[PDB]
């Protein structure tokens, strides 16, 4: 997170300064945003499009063999 | 074969076959920095169409060359073995080539006349010196905070890595 | 099935950090990598630093 | 800054850049030179000359002219309105439709993208030609190379695909003439206008050209590919879509490489060869993928060379395969337009896995049954079947019949064939083969089952014959 | 700073002429302005050959090139278990990064004679013909031999998946650590793999040491020895790693365009010399150490994809005459389905013995034997149709033999269960039945003993050898299960 | 003198040397060694720079770096103190057992004895096995190829050749694995120490164990045949003895050659061979000799790259050969172990005279049947295969006996086998041949003869077999 501290104190001064606003954290960026909406679809399509808010359930069944 | 003055680096081909011929040569009563001279007023002398005439064309027979680079080089004085060395070069086709054999002699922003090191700057140290460690420490007062786009802007330099921190 | 989605909420907020920490560090960079050049003493800490080399190597 | 030509053999511009140096890759605009030539810089050769490959041609260039460094890669125009499009190498569109109101240029280098972004679910795409299905499945976005010979209805082949399956595709397609007939490129071009695929009141063909043919000079051939890879990421990437990606033909770049491996002073490798065939092969290949973002479904045409396969670049090229789809031509000998060979075309993809077991083991029947006769023809060759097993005579005519049964008429090529085009789908050809495999066809005609469609047409065909 | 850094004398083909760097140590990995990382091969008179690990479209000349001042070392540890990894020892995984915060040097050459102890130990792959018939022991060298995607990698995945019931064992006899090599091969194949390992997780013990078809050409190179290293921490921590090399015949060509780009000359094959060297030295380094440094092993299976079994192709030559033996994989047998695809007769481990289980030995001894006849029933009084039963049992027999160890694509096995079944044609059993019936029956079989002769299986295992009661107790279950398969 | 490393190009180390330089072939000590890094000198280059030949591994070192000659080649350790002891190239205690309290050093470039030195007259070595002496009836002292490419048991039969005979006789050994796989070194090590024939607790064996495995500089491995040959030379005159030379892999010593002839400037001529390779044999062999004054039965493991002998290098290597065995993989493909080319495993040096008609004869004859038995194969594979004509069935039949009988069991690859190797001493050989040449055992059949050492044992196996 942290290293050399005659460029780090203004660099890592900056970054704080993000997390101190919340307009965003310091902003965002449409750039993100049109990104971030992007690969939500595709992880979905990565492990499937049921909601995993929720688990399965299943049913049920015999036949007679003779 | 003859052990020789053979004063390292000395770049040993390259032109360099001759200087450190030289290395060898000049030392050997070490004629050398006059000599470097010689070489020095020659490349003018030469590098013109004039003594070069026969760079120029060298269909003009070896032999012509020289005598005509000079009978020697001969029209001058240049001459110590300078000039039997210049019409080697000549005819050894190293004449084309001789900026460059003079600089691999000469030349010495380190070879034998001077040094170079640097990390930060032009950091030509210039000095045949034992020591520079100081004398850098004197140069950084002519000046300490300036500009350093007169070479090393260290600024994007170191700024590099982490910016590989970070990624 | 319960996971993956709790698991992507996370991951996206994730991914979401990093995109937003290249964003935000290249304008906070590419703001502040001007302002910087004003310290003639970083080149101050060259030369001091470099005679801790000059000398403090050999 | 500007350079000088400081020797020109051939495409190899040795220009001694002094003022600047920029790095390798950067394109340069030769000063005196109303073409827009670019020399892009190979070698920093050094005493700030750099070996700087035109991908143009030259000519009437006086020594010590002056070129200005263009600064950077081919930059080359990007955006939707590439479809239809031919452009040329260099992007300008050579389809000549005025010219291109771009969106934005790229440099045509474009890299790997990541191993951890991959998404890489080979799903069948299907063809509808029961020999490639069955035998050579293709996947979708997978990397298919054609290898074959020479105009054995290779390109015939690609294109018959390009209808049956870029048409019910959805997502674009990109057409790069490598090194290709122009002519081809014409006949190509008068389809795809007459398709209406490339609908031409439609920059927003299914289809974009780029076209850098046979005629070019070798860097534009050498670098086009590259350029290709660009757009297609450029679709993908950038457009969602599933490029289907045809090359014809990536021999060409393999060509212009070695070619100029030469010329660039280096050690060729065998043959001439360029040894960075297999750098160039990582680096092109590596751009080729089917991303999260999606596909790229590459359709990469390989001439075999020399029908080699040996041939380390094949050899080498094997690797990236994925679906591997070779002609061959002695299968063509006998006629055959199928002309294929399916142990050897093979398919990564094709699996009892991917493709299912039913294809793979109605093939393991199939593969080995022929790989028996395969095994067997030469015995034959001298001894006929006559002394020798009727159980294997019978099979033998079976994998023939296979074999026949997979020939297949062409829809796009009934002028050629006469035979009218005719496309299979799953089931039936799984009961084709499944059937010809009862032997319950068997007591009919081997050319019954020559170029049919399904099964039933041998059928009609058989009585057609008795 | 100074003289150890270089400006880019010259550069094309990240070969990197370099001025300067002139008192630097051999084979010293170079620094890049770049952060790439090179490596000096040869420090001529005037320069320094450095091979460039990156690429120069990034870079341009009179650069500085700073010496790292190090001979190469790769990271090392063990928390590459679980890891896919770049030569270098990064991720490539992108998993964050390893936990390998060790570093080793590749360049170290391979041990004595005397710090080693041979083998006696089996390993196993749970590939029945594979244990069985070329039967491999553990710090072992042994040539996979054959062509592309016949699962071409498969026989190195199951059998590393069949290391995962011994890494749930807890041994370390057994325990293996595997060691996946990736030279050349393309990221998507990569990744299936990984997935495949991944989906197996088999992957927690595992490194893979990836090198794509990517990378710039040393990185492909450098990736074995740097596997090998890695490899050699085990070993001498007495732990049993297994370094697949999956194939150096890729390296191989790099490497002679590596040696090109150094303008030296193509060698035989057009292939340099002293690839002999590199790849003998490389795989030197595989060994079964004795019993003080652990008695660890690094067991071996390079890889080599022959081009039309070309094997005369000089490396493959070359790496014959290394190997231990080899595993030759055939077409046919595949093209007929049989994968088994193998010709045995054409593969080999010359050790036999050291590397098995009684258990194994039992059956297998014989079976060989019989195989060895059934093949060549084949060539004598036959090149394909003939007729008498007594040979005619020997075919029947053989043909099961052959379904029997035929042993699908995908099969992580345990050698027991092998046994077991195999036992059953052997022992002649089942003979009768049709081949289409036996896998189907080994399935059933299966769970059949493995449920109940779960016991026995026990048994087995434990005795390492099938007692004569085990024997026993086969026979009457075999029998059995036959006629329970009726009855 | 004193040298810069003034290149190094791989291990190819150019080394100016400074004060002069030494003369050709001398081993040269890098000052700055841990492990004394002997180059070995190639050519003046000129310049008094040399082009040296590493012997060592590179690494580390800086340009420049300065080397001190040591005045002469390679010298290396030797006395008696060699027995029982694994030397490397250098002659180093990689037996890992402290130094070698040798007593004489050499130079180990050993040349070519004299004309006159060579005893003109061998007497046959009886190997007691039965195909060996028959076909190549080897003499005392004799050069021996082994050919046979890979892995065949090639080196267990070797290796049992070295039980057979070394065991056997007052002659020494020199075993030299070069190039081999260390690993193979330490199987077999075991195996001496094992045997007892390495008995360490009285150092001395009898035997010189020179290693110089695939993982040294290949020059170096070069070199390690000439360290050898150095030594035993010693031995062999000098001690006396008849020493045992085994050589694994000459081959590769030619190959090592190659890899670096390259590198070396030559053009290594064709197949990729070395263009000097008739020298670097030819120096080879020629110092290689069985003089007057002892013997040095040199055994030579002889892999034949590709089968193919063809190939120029066997193909040379032929010619320096007097005794060939050629082994057969096909034969080994036909199972056999005896695995051998049999009509193609000769020594010229077999003799009505000297192997005396008999042996000779029946070899002639055998040779002879199994070449025309070749010649009916050419019926058979198309045509039938207990079938055709009756005659030539009969020796075909005959053939095969044979060949069964020239099978004999492993002795110790009965570890592997369970067969317990045989052995037949000449006479019961020959007769069993021409037992079998008598067509005697004809009511009895084939399998019965094989894989066996004496002919009776095939009797005995008949009747085990009728059950």
């Amino acid at each position: 997170l942290d290293p050399v501290q005659k460029l780090f104190v203004d660099k890592i001064r900056e970054y704080r300064t993000k997390r101190q606003t919340s307009g965003g954290p310091v902003d965002a960026g449409p750039e993100y945003q049109q990104d971030l909406d992007r690969e939500l679809f595709k992880l979905k399509q990565m492990y499937g499009k049921a909601d995993m808010n929720t688990f399965p359930n299943f049913t049920f069944e015999d036949p007679k063999f003779e | 074969f003859a052990k020789l003055v053979r004063p390292p680096v000395q770049i040993y081909g390259i032109e360099g076959r001759y200087a450190t011929a030289l290395y060898s040569a000049a030392s050997k009563q070490n004629k050398l920095e006059q000599v470097e001279k010689e070489l020095l007023r020659v490349g003018q002398i030469l590098k013109e169409p004039k003594m070069a005439a026969s760079l120029l064309n060298p269909y003009v027979k070896r032999s012509v060359k020289v005598k005509s680079l000079s009978d020697m080089t001969a029209k001058e004085k240049f001459s110590p073995l300078t000039s039997n060395l210049i019409n080697l070069l000549a005819e050894n086709g190293r004449l084309t080539n001789t900026p460059a054999v003079i600089s691999a002699f000469s030349t010495m922003m380190s070879v034998h006349r001077g040094e170079v090191p640097c990390t930060v700057t032009t950091a030509s140290a210039l000095d045949e010196t034992t020591l520079t460690e100081l004398k850098t420490v004197l140069k950084s007062f002519l000046s300490k905070g300036q500009v350093l786009k007169l070479e090393v802007k260290i600024d994007p330099s170191i700024m590099g890595g982490m910016i590989v921190r970070i990624g | 099935e319960v996971k993956n989605r709790l698991d992507y909420h996370i991951s996206v907020q994730n991914m979401m950090r990093q995109k937003e920490q290249e964003h935000m560090i290249n304008w906070v960079e590419k703001r502040v990598v001007q302002s910087i050049s004003a310290q003639q003493e970083k080149e101050t800490i060259a030369k001091c630093i470099a005679d801790l080399k000059l000398l403090s190597k050999k | 800054t500007t350079g000088r030509i400081v020797a020109v053999i051939g495409a190899v511009v040795d220009v001694q850049f002094d003022e600047g140096l920029p790095p390798i890759l950067n394109a340069l605009e030769v000063q005196g030179r109303e073409t827009r030539l670019v020399l892009e810089v190979a070698q920093h050769l050094g005493e700030s000359t750099v070996r700087t490959i035109a991908m143009d041609g030259t000519e009437g260039l006086v020594r010590g002219q002056k070129v200005l460094d263009s600064g950077a890669p081919i930059r080359i125009p990007v955006g939707p309105e590439t479809l239809g499009r031919i452009m040329n190498v260099i992007g300008e569109p050579i389809d000549e439709r005025g010219p291109i109101k771009t969106k934005q240029f790229a440099a045509i280098h474009a890299e790997a993208p990541e191993f951890v972004e991959m998404s890489v679910e080979q799903e069948i795409l299907v063809t509808g030609i029961k020999v490639v299905d069955l035998l050579a499945p293709y996947a979708k976005g997978g990397k298919i190379g054609l290898f074959g010979g020479a105009g054995v209805g290779k390109t015939v082949l690609i294109m018959e695909l390009i209808n049956n399956v870029a048409k019910a595709h959805g997502g674009y397609s990109v057409f790069a003439g490598v090194g290709e007939r122009t002519r081809e490129g014409n006949d190509l071009y008068h389809e795809m206008i007459e398709s209406g695929v490339i609908n031409l009141k439609d920059a927003t063909s299914k289809v974009a050209l780029v076209y850098g043919q046979m005629n070019e000079p070798p860097g534009a051939r050498a670098r086009v590919a590259l350029t290709g890879l660009t757009v297609a990421e450029y679709f993908r990437d950038q457009e969602g879509q599933d490029v289907l990606l045809f090359i014809d033909n990536i021999f060409r770049f393999t060509q212009a490489g070695s070619e100029v491996s030469a010329l660039l002073g280096r050690i060729p490798s065998a043959v001439g060869y360029q040894p960075t065939l297999a750098t160039d092969m990582g680096t092109m290949q590596e751009r080729i993928t089917t991303t999260k973002k999606g596909s790229i479904t590459s359709v990469q045409a390989i001439y075999v060379p020399a029908d080699d396969l040996t041939d380390p670049a094949p050899a080498t090229t094997f690797a990236h395969l994925d679906a591997t789809t070779v002609l061959s031509r002695a299968i063509a000998e006998l006629g055959i337009y199928p002309a294929v060979d399916p142990l050897d075309s093979t398919s990564r993809i094709m699996d009892p896995n991917i493709v299912g077991s039913e294809h793979y083991d109605v093939a393991r029947g199939v593969q080995k049954i022929l790989q028996d006769y395969k095994s067997l023809q030469d015995i034959i060759a001298i001894l006929g079947m006559d002394e020798l097993s009727e159980e294997d005579k019978l099979t033998v005519s079976r994998a023939r019949k296979i074999q026949r049964f997979l020939s297949q008429p062409f829809q796009v090529a009934e002028v050629f064939t006469g035979h009218l085009g005719k496309l299979v789908p799953l089931k039936e050809t799984i009961k084709g083969f499944q059937q010809i495999l009862a032997g319950e066809y068997d007591h009919l005609p081997e050319q019954a089952f020559y170029m049919v469609g399904p099964i039933e047409e041998a059928v009609a065909k058989a009585d057609k014959l008795a | 700073d100074l003289e150890e850094t270089g400006r880019v004398l010259s550069i094309g083909d990240g070969i990197a002429r370099v001025h300067g760097l002139r008192n630097v140590q051999a084979e010293e990995m170079v620094e890049f302005s770049s952060g790439l990382k090179g490596m000096s091969l040869n420090l001529e008179p005037d320069n320094v050959g450095v091979v460039v690990f990156g690429n120069d479209k990034l870079i341009k000349e009179g650069d500085i090139v700073k010496r790292t001042g190090a001979i190469v070392d790769v990271p090392v540890g063990e928390e590459l278990l679980g890891r896919v990894v770049d030569a270098l020892g990064n991720a490539i995984d992108g998993k964050g990064p390893i936990g390998s915060k060790a570093r080793r040097r590749v360049g170290l050459k391979a041990p004595g004679i005397i710090p080693r102890i041979s083998v006696r130990e089996p390993m196993q792959t749970g590939i029945k013909a594979v244990d069985s018939l070329v039967p491999i022991g553990r710090g072992q060298r042994e040539l996979i031999i054959g062509d592309r995607q016949t699962g071409k990698t498969s026989i190195a995945i199951d059998t590393i998946i069949n290391q995962k019931r011994f890494n749930d064992g807890t041994d370390e006899k057994k325990k293996l650590y595997c060691i996946y090599v990736a030279i050349g091969q393309k990221r998507s194949t990569v990744a299936q793999l990984v997935k495949r390992l991944t989906d197996a997780d088999a992957m927690k013990y595992t490194i893979v040491v990836s090198a794509t078809a990517s990378d710039a050409a040393p990185l492909q190179y450098l990736a074995p020895y740097s596997g090998c290293s890695m490899g050699e921490y085990f070993r001498d921590n007495g732990k049993h790693a297994l370094i697949i090399y999956d194939d150096l015949s890729k390296q191989a060509v790099a490497y002679r365009q590596m040696s090109l780009l150094l303008r030296r000359p193509p060698g035989r094959e057009a292939y340099p010399g002293d690839v002999f060297y590199l790849h003998s030295r490389l795989l030197e380094r595989a060994a079964k150490m004795n019993d003080a440094f652990g008695g660890g092993s690094l067991t071996a299976l390079p890889v080599i994809e022959t081009q039309a079994g070309d094997v005369s192709a000089y490396i493959p030559t070359n790496v014959i005459s290394i190997t231990d033996g080899q595993i030759f994989l055939e077409t046919e047998l595949f093209y007929k389905g049989i994968r088994p695809a193998i010709n045995v007769g054409l593969s080999v481990s010359r050790v036999g013995s050291a590397a098995q289980t009684r258990a194994m030995k039992q059956v297998a001894g014989t079976m060989k034997l019989e195989l060895a006849q059934y093949r060549e029933v084949a060539a004598f009084a036959q090149f394909g149709s003939d007729l008498d039963a007594a040979t005619q049992q020997l075919l029947s027999r053989g043909v099961r033999l052959t379904e029997l160890l035929k042993q699908g694509q995908y099969s992580p096995m345990a050698i027991e269960e092998q046994v077991a079944v195999i036992y059953a044609g052997v022992r002649g059993y089942l003979d009768k039945l049709e081949p289409s019936k036996i896998t189907k029956f080994e399935n059933a079989f299966l769970s059949h003993v493995i449920s109940q002769h779960q016991a026995l299986l026990g048994k087995i295992r434990t005795d390492g050898k099938i007692s004569e009661e085990s024997d026993a107790k086969l026979k009457e279950i075999v029998t059995n299960f036959l006629a329970g398969f009726e009855a």
